[PDB]
């Protein structure tokens, strides 16, 4: 119940809320823009996801 | 801390090309020279041409830059004529310039053509090179019968720098070190390269042993002249012009050293 | 539009200076020569009959742009010598070379001609 | 920014966020 | 509009177009045998898409003999020639089959920008965009299927000597070095054929226009350029010079500077072209009809685009003169000088194929089959055909630097090739504009270089000035410079 | 549409070349052949000669 | 400026240089911020018509303070094509020039005292090395440590980690190359390289001579050198061409085999995938073995004077799969992720028997550029192709909506003078911009 | 207004902060330079050119 | 300054390096001129000194 | 008011003035082409 | 504003800069007093930026705050950077 997370979020909002979804759309944007070896300042990916 | 004190060594002198080599001499005079051979050598060739009727199915600026190309023999008359821009004439008087005359109309029912024959000068000393008495005559167009062709040229003084048609050589081969001693080039598989016209190697042997206190010296000419001038005296010109051009930066050179003060 | 005329790399405009002397102040006994309307063809003879005088620590050319037609040359030597006067006698001494070079070929042409 | 820039006024971003005042103090040639 | 394409037909395991049919095609001008005899012969059969779902086809003789390993063993037709499922301009590729396909797409579009002739009737046709190249040739590496494009006849290219190499690094990022000296004698010099038109109206007695000279005192719309070189009938005449703003057809009508205004067409801006010819006939309302060809020759300059037949397009960086050009040990300089990095990347290998052909066909006299699918034509026989003549099997020469004479460490690669000169030159592209003329609507700055318009400083803009903070720069941009 | 003046490369005279060419070609010549006679070794020049296309003989087939 | 602009680095400040021709000239380094190639591009000028706006850009928009960017710390103006293959082959450990020429090189330097070093062979000819005059062109006392392209693994681990064979291992110390070859990952667009460090250290005015120096003086040099591309660089030997052939042929017959395997039954599906599924993986797993097989054989045969490999070394352009494609095998052609599908009734092509899951039915490219593609293989590969324009001209519109939305959600959104992020209705998005209140120029990687 | 557009081209010789204007361009458009006793004369002369 | 006269007339460059090429007068002032060379497509400015009018 | 035009075919200098029909009087063709101009038009051989 | 008691950054910004010097560069423009020497100094540009880095400019920065108030910070007590 700790690590198990998902890509939905939808279903973050809806279950844990505001921050957690917060922190999945930070790592989903990051996923996204790190899986063809791109790098992005984290900086910016926060304050979108602010 | 003084020049040096080069040679010379025709190997092939005809009325279409020469065949020189030069040794104990730099690079860059070497290099210097065959650049003057190309951009630095008076010649005479057409700069001005007035249309009065042209009825053929090539327009004029075509006609005109065509007309610019044609050689014209100027192996005495380059050295007296002068630049437009130094003579103090106007219009194009006949120490600045050599004046030419068309007149052509296809009136048989044969295509005519017009050929750099036609082109009648006023100086017999300034004539096209296929003009000179085999080579045929230069074609600048062809011409249906009721089409004419009618204007007035002029040939001017000038050099390869300002227009190609001022460049009196159709190929300069220059060539130094033609066994590889020197190493200027890495060939990866020398035995797949083909060995030089002026190479002194074995069949067996791809490339001279490298000479580590070698220099570039014997560096090796082949002028093929238009026809305009002839071969020798492309280099010949050369020289004098380089030489020229040498002793006017030394002139204002002096003159910019006495200036300071 | 804007093809710049051909006479403009060879003829000197009006007032403008040919060759122009300037003394670097990085160094001692060095010079700059801004040489107007040249090219490769004097800078690569002068660079060259420069790095034969022994006196003559440095000797190079440059083209700041090859659009326009101008070239500078940097010579520096050794204090009891100058740099003006390196570049006067290699211009001297390039005059002399292709005098004789001149006077072979026409013995050459000669000779070939006679047989 | 949008609205600064849609009336042509000096959007307050960069140099529009602040005000430059003269210094009497040292305008002294 | 059921496409289809013929096909030989196949019995058992042969074909049926014997040696006899060849026989009697090769004849075809004297036993007038055409086409229609084939097909009648059932020879030849027209196979549509629909059918090929039914049909197995061999895409060469070849397949059809016996082999260790049968593949099929019951074929139903077979392929005249598989270069043939290429188009037109996809046809004038040499070597496509040893090109990244993006390459072979890009060059088929670009095929089509290429000056040339157009048409041999060109001198009569008056038409309002046409480019006339000096001197077209036939391209030394040709594939045999431009025979029936007539390529040969109407070619749209010159055979130039390109030198891939880096030198001074002016062909950077898809650029070329050209040489000034050929572009002297002609190189892919040009004409620009720009045809005007216009005619008188008499619509009504209330106002009639008419082509007249112009009068400052009787002409009340009248721009300051001069009208001196219109004839008295408003029209110009052929050979005259005439540049931007100048006046080409002279045209008044008349009012309800008193009793007529001016209603003449002048020259779009930036043409600088001289009249070739100027036509007078009637419309179908039977009034006045003169359209006014201009000619301007275009020289190739500094950012003109060049590009050969496979994708390798630029624009000319710099135009050295010959003096200052690369050269093998014999006086041979490089038309043109291309950026070796435009090859690995884009993988066009048939560019390098074409420039080794080329020097083959040009020192053995003849012209280079580049057929797409051809067996009997490889990289290794191209070679071994070159060391014939005295050059490197690799098409590799030694060149020597042009502003020392020092030879190149570098054996460079150089040899003929085939390149285009595309309708996107500079001169028509160039735009400026300082306090010029705006839109009625909204006082703000025109479109289009015909219009003297500006520049669009759209959304995208706006957005990069607020990124860098500079506020008065967005302000000037979108206010002051604008539409104060 | 006519065969140029100089070669664009070296700078040798081509346009007293072309009819002399034709000449050749139809006295069952080589282009190849038909090149070295005329003079032709490098590769630019026979390019001239081997790859121009007579246009203007269509267009003398459209009274002026 | 040009457009699409889509960074702020597309619109950079300029100083105009006025010169003859119609064309608006470039440096070749400020060609990658604008993604700008000469292919017939047009780029807009913006002339600003007053004092404050001609500060502002001078100080805000200028070229020099662009060079790094907060998208991802790191330069993106960096050496390019011509500049990176010579500099490479400049840098290398054979690299000697005479008094002549390296009086030629140091003439482009602007950043030059005036003073020759000793060369680094004095005897029996003097004789200065590549990296000898690079020292000159690299500003300050900049300390930095890369790795070439080809350094190997098992030499940071074994001996001569400090005295690389292969003269890997970029060092500059006390603003002087000590050693190592350089290309993209020390003079590229990467983090921690030579113009990185030189903007960090160094000012933005040192970084643009910086430049400069390099372009100039390796542009001059490489005017002796020289370089190339043709047949030579694209051709092995016949020893190269056997290995290929075979190791093709073998993919080809174990192919069959799984063919034959699935065709009777004999093989199985895996856990998560269908038969149909995992029969492909299979085929495509042996022909993506044959591929990267092949291209390292391609790879190994390749000579230190092939130019290919002196593209993909210094990373200027291409990589080791063009050289893969150009000399051994192109490999499958895949549409939508998947190999050629049965246009036809159970076919590729008219050409094919029904059900042929086979390589060269499926498309499998088998030839290279050089040998030349057969037509069906040709037909596939135009498809391959087509994929690729087709994503290109349809991701244009979607993305650029994206940036659109994301800015006007985002524009008014700044960093306020009680160092807070504020967006236009004053409320707060985050106490400290990135939760630091630290720009992303000056930041850089480093390891705890 | 005060905008301009063409094909652009490589010069390794300019810095990265340079860019090369051709004449046209460069004549078409203008810069609003006030005057001053430092640039009385030069406007001047470029007033009557 | 506007010498109405020149303007549009026909004339030839008598001196300098423009010598030969023959234009039309598009602008004339007091010192300097405005011809459209024929030749050429490129407008220049030429001393009215240098030039010289023709018919 | 004096226009010496010229014919498509017929290639004849026939007057046509100004407020009339254009119409070769010999052959009756309707386009008609003007003639070169008198003018001294020049051309620099480069 | 108490003045005693600024919380904004003691170093002139990048944007703050620009401004000073555009704004100086307009006055010098305009004929207004020069504080500091001017050797071979007359663009307006390079003169402002001598005077920048001299530290002599008379303008005064009003660093508006988000609740609404301000601080004024002269040229002269901000720390230059760049
Ligand atoms: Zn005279
Ligand atoms: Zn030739
Ligand atoms: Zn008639």
């Amino acid at each position: 119940p700790v690590r198990t997370t998902s890509n939905d979020i939808v279903e973050i909002f809806t279950v844990l809320g505001i921050e957690a979804v917060r922190k999945a759309l930070e790592r989903e944007l990051y996923h996204v823009i790190s899986f063809d070896g791109s790098y992005v300042n984290y900086r910016h990916l926060a304050l979108l996801c602010d | 801390p003084y020049a040096n004190q080069p040679t010379v060594r025709i190997t092939e002198l005809t009325d279409e090309n020469v065949k020189f080599i030069i040794e104990n001499t730099d690079l860059a005079v070497a290099n210097s020279i065959r650049r003057v051979f190309i951009a630095e050598v008076p010649i005479i060739a057409i700069d001005w041409v007035q249309i009065d009727a042209n009825s053929s199915v090539l327009h004029d600026e075509f006609i005109a830059h065509r007309l610019g190309l044609i050689p014209l023999t100027s192996d005495d008359i380059v050295d007296k004529l002068q630049y437009s821009r130094d003579c103090t004439c106007e219009e194009f008087c006949p120490e600045c310039s050599v004046e030419f005359t068309l007149d052509v109309r296809c009136n048989e029912d044969q295509t005519r053509h017009v050929t750099s024959r036609d082109l009648i000068s006023n100086s017999p000393r300034v004539i096209p090179v296929t003009s000179r008495n085999e080579q045929d005559d230069i074609l600048i167009v062809k011409l249906r019968k009721g089409q004419e062709l009618r204007l007035r040229a002029y040939a001017k003084k000038g050099f390869g720098k300002e227009h190609a048609k001022w460049n009196p050589t159709a190929g300069v081969a220059f060539e130094y070190d033609p066994d590889n001693a020197l190493r200027h080039t890495v060939y990866p598989k020398p035995e797949e390269w083909p060995k030089s016209e002026y190479s002194e190697l074995d069949e067996d042997e791809s490339q001279a042993p490298y000479d580590p206190n070698g220099k570039p010296e014997r560096f090796y000419y082949n002028v093929e002249s238009c026809g305009s001038l002839r071969p020798e005296t492309i280099v010949l010109s050369a020289l004098s012009g380089l030489k020229k051009k040498l002793s006017d930066l030394q002139t204002q050179l002096s003159h910019e050293i006495q200036s300071d003060v | 539009m804007n093809a710049p005329p051909a006479f403009e790399s060879f003829l000197l405009f009006e007032g403008e200076k040919k060759i122009t002397i300037n003394k670097d102040t990085k160094v001692p006994n060095a010079c700059l020569f801004t040489i107007n309307k040249e090219d490769h063809t004097l800078g690569n003879i002068i660079k060259s009959q420069l790095l034969k005088d022994p006196q003559v620590l440095f000797a190079g050319y440059k083209v700041p742009h090859p659009l326009e037609h101008k070239i500078i040359i940097r010579v520096q030597t050794t204090p009891d010598y100058s740099p003006q006067e390196a570049f006067t006698n290699a211009i001297t001494d390039l005059i002399s070379e292709l005098s004789l070079l001149e006077e072979r070929f026409r013995v050459a042409i000669k000779d070939k001609q006679e047989g | 920014v949008s609205e600064n820039i849609m009336l042509g006024q000096l959007a307050p971003a960069g140099t529009g966020c602040f005000d430059l005042l003269l210094d009497a103090e040292k305008c002294k040639y | 509009g059921r496409i289809c394409r013929p096909l030989l037909i196949v019995e058992k395991q042969k074909l049926l177009l014997k040696k006899r049919h060849i026989d009697q095609l090769k004849e075809r001008e004297y036993n007038n045998y055409s086409w229609q005899d084939l097909v009648a012969s059932g020879v030849v059969e027209y196979i549509d898409t629909l059918e090929e779902e039914t049909v197995m086809l061999a895409m060469t003789p070849d397949d059809l003999q016996e082999k260790e390993v049968a593949y099929c063993s019951t074929y139903t037709h077979c392929e005249i020639h598989p270069s043939m499922i290429l188009g037109v301009c996809a046809s004038i590729i040499p070597f496509p089959d040893h090109n990244q396909s993006p390459r072979n797409t890009y060059q088929s579009a670009m095929g089509k920008q290429a000056m040339g002739v157009y048409i041999t009737n060109f001198h009569v046709r008056m038409d309002t965009l046409a480019h006339v190249l000096y001197y077209p040739q036939k391209p030394l590496v040709t594939t045999r299927s431009m025979e029936y494009l007539r390529f040969r006849e109407l070619p749209a290219g010159i055979n130039s000597i390109v030198a891939i190499a880096s030198y001074t690094g002016y062909n950077q990022e898809d650029s070329v070095i050209m040489n000034r000296s050929a572009v002297d004698r002609g190189f892919f010099r040009s004409v620009f054929y720009r045809s005007y038109k216009e005619q008188e109206s008499k619509k009504g007695f209330d106002q009639e226009e008419v082509f007249e000279k112009p009068t400052r005192e009787t002409c009340q719309g009248m721009r300051h350029a001069i009208y001196d070189k219109l004839d008295d009938d408003g029209l110009i005449a052929p050979g005259v010079r005439v540049s931007g703003d100048d006046v080409i057809i002279g045209k008044t009508v008349t009012l309800p500077r008193y009793t007529k205004r001016d209603c003449s067409t002048f020259l779009r801006t930036s043409e600088t072209g001289i009249v070739d010819q100027v036509m007078v006939t009637l419309n179908q309302e039977g009034y006045k009809f003169c359209k006014i060809r201009v000619r301007s020759v275009r020289i190739p300059q500094i950012g003109d685009k060049f590009a050969s037949r496979h994708g390798q397009k630029g624009t000319c960086g710099i135009q050295y003169r010959q003096e200052d050009m690369p050269f093998t040990c014999e006086g041979i300089t490089p038309d043109i000088i291309i950026n070796p990095h435009a090859i690995p990347s884009r993988m066009t290998i048939g560019h390098l194929i074409e420039c080794l052909q080329g020097k083959v066909s040009a020192n053995k006299g003849e012209i280079g089959d580049a057929t797409p699918f051809n067996d009997a034509v490889n990289v290794q026989k191209i070679s071994n055909l070159l060391s014939d003549y005295g050059y490197h099997l690799r098409g590799n020469e030694v060149l020597y630097n042009g502003f020392t004479g020092r030879k190149i460490t570098s054996q460079i690669f150089i040899g003929p090739t085939y390149y285009q000169r595309l309708k996107h030159m500079v001169d028509d592209k160039i735009h400026s504009r300082a306090r010029g003329p705006i839109q009625i609507l909204n006082r703000q700055p025109m479109e289009g270089r015909s219009r003297d318009g500006g520049l669009r400083f759209g959304e995208m803009e706006r957005d990069c000035q607020i990124a860098h903070g500079a506020a008065q720069f967005l302000r000037e941009r979108l206010f002051e410079a604008s539409d104060p | 549409m006519i065969i140029p003046v100089r070669c664009f490369t070296c700078g040798k005279i081509v346009g007293n070349k072309w009819e002399a060419y034709l000449g050749l070609l139809q006295a069952e010549y080589t282009e190849g052949d038909a090149l070295d006679a005329l003079g032709l070794k490098r590769y630019c020049c026979r390019r001239m000669l081997l790859a121009h296309v007579d246009l203007i003989e269509k267009l003398l087939n459209y009274a002026p | 400026n040009r457009q699409p602009t889509l960074h702020k680095m597309s619109m950079m400040g300029h100083r105009v240089r006025i010169l003859p021709w119609s064309t608006f000239r470039l440096n070749l380094s400020v060609t990658t911020p604008y993604n700008a190639d000469f292919d017939g591009d047009e780029m807009n000028l913006h002339l600003p018509q007053s004092l404050e706006t001609r500060a502002e850009i001078q100080e805000l928009a200028m070229v020099p303070r662009m060079i790094v960017t907060p998208q991802s710390n790191r330069p993106v103006m960096g050496i390019v094509q011509d500049t990176l293959t010579a500099v490479r082959k400049f840098t290398k450990r054979d690299v000697f020039l005479e008094r002549g020429e390296v009086m030629n090189l140091l003439m482009f330097l602007s950043t030059w005292d005036g003073k020759v070093p000793q060369p680094a062979i004095l005897k029996p000819r003097p004789l200065w090395t590549g990296k000898q005059i690079f020292s000159l062109i690299i500003p300050g006392h900049i300390n930095c440590i890369r790795t070439h392209s080809t350094h190997p693994d098992d030499e940071d681990s074994g001996p001569y980690k400090h005295i690389s064979p292969g003269d890997t291992k970029v060092v500059v110390e006390n603003g002087e190359l000590i050693m190592g070859i350089l290309c993209k990952k020390s003079l590229g667009t990467s983090a921690g390289s030579l113009v990185h460090i030189s903007y960090l250290e160094m000012g933005h005015d040192i970084t643009r001579l910086f430049y400069s120096n390099i372009q100039t003086v390796i542009n001059n040099w490489l005017l002796i050198e020289g370089h190339t591309i043709g047949i030579g660089d694209s051709i092995a030997d016949s020893k190269t061409y056997q290995d290929i052939q075979n190791t093709i042929k073998k993919a080809k017959q174990d192919v069959i085999e799984v063919i034959e395997k699935a065709h009777n039954n004999e093989l199985e599906p895996t856990p998560g995938n269908t038969l149909r599924q995992t029969f492909e993986n299979q085929v495509n797993r042996i022909l993506n073995d044959a591929r990267d097989k092949t291209g390292s054989s391609a790879q190994k045969s390749l000579s230190e004077y092939n130019n290919f490999k002196s593209m993909v070394v210094s990373g200027a352009k291409g990589s080791k799969i063009n050289i893969s494609q150009v000399i051994a095998v192109v490999g499958q052609q895949n549409v939508e992720g998947k190999r050629i599908p049965f246009g036809f009734k159970h076919r590729t092509l008219p050409h094919f028997i029904k059900d042929d899951y086979g390589p060269e039915s499926r498309g499998f490219v088998e030839n290279s550029y050089l040998a030349g593609l057969t037509p069906t293989e040709f037909f596939f590969h135009a498809m391959g192709g087509r994929e690729g324009l087709i994503d290109t001209a349809v991701k244009t519109a979607e993305t650029g909506y994206i940036q659109r939305r994301l800015i006007k959600s985002m524009e008014s959104v700044m960093v306020k003078y009680d160092a807070t992020v504020r967006n236009s209705i004053n409320q707060v998005v985050q106490l400290r911009y990135g939760e630091d209140g630290l720009a992303g120029e000056s930041v850089e990687f480093q390891n705890l | 207004d005060f905008s301009a557009r063409t094909v652009i081209t490589p010069d390794p010789n300019l810095s990265i902060d340079q860019v090369g204007v051709p004449r046209s361009i460069a004549a078409n458009m203008t810069f609003a330079e006030i005057v001053t006793p430092f640039n009385i004369d030069r406007l001047q002369e470029l007033v009557r050119r | 300054r506007r010498d109405n006269e020149l303007i549009g007339q026909t004339v030839r460059i008598s001196q300098g390096p423009y010598k030969g090429y023959i234009g039309v007068v598009k602008d004339a002032t007091e010192s300097t001129a405005r011809v459209e060379l024929h030749s050429t497509c490129q407008t220049i400015s030429v001393d009215r000194q240098r030039l010289t009018t023709v018919g | 008011q004096p226009m010496i035009y010229i014919c498509g075919e017929c290639h004849t200098e026939n007057e046509i003035k100004s407020r009339d029909p254009i119409r070769c009087r010999e052959c009756g063709y309707r386009i008609m082409y003007k003639k070169r101009t008198k003018r001294l038009v020049v051309f620099d051989a480069r | 504003q108490a003045n005693q008691k600024r919380i904004t950054t003691p170093y002139m910004t990048k944007y703050e800069r620009a401004r000073v010097l555009g704004t100086r560069a307009l006055q010098i423009a305009m004929c207004a007093p020069v504080m500091v020497e001017l050797e071979g100094e007359t663009d307006p540009l390079l003169i402002a930026m001598k005077e920048l880095k001299a530290r002599k400019i008379p303008i005064i920065i009003r660093r508006y705050l988000p609740d609404g108030s301000y601080e004024d910070w002269g040229v002269d007590e901000l720390i230059i950077s760049d």
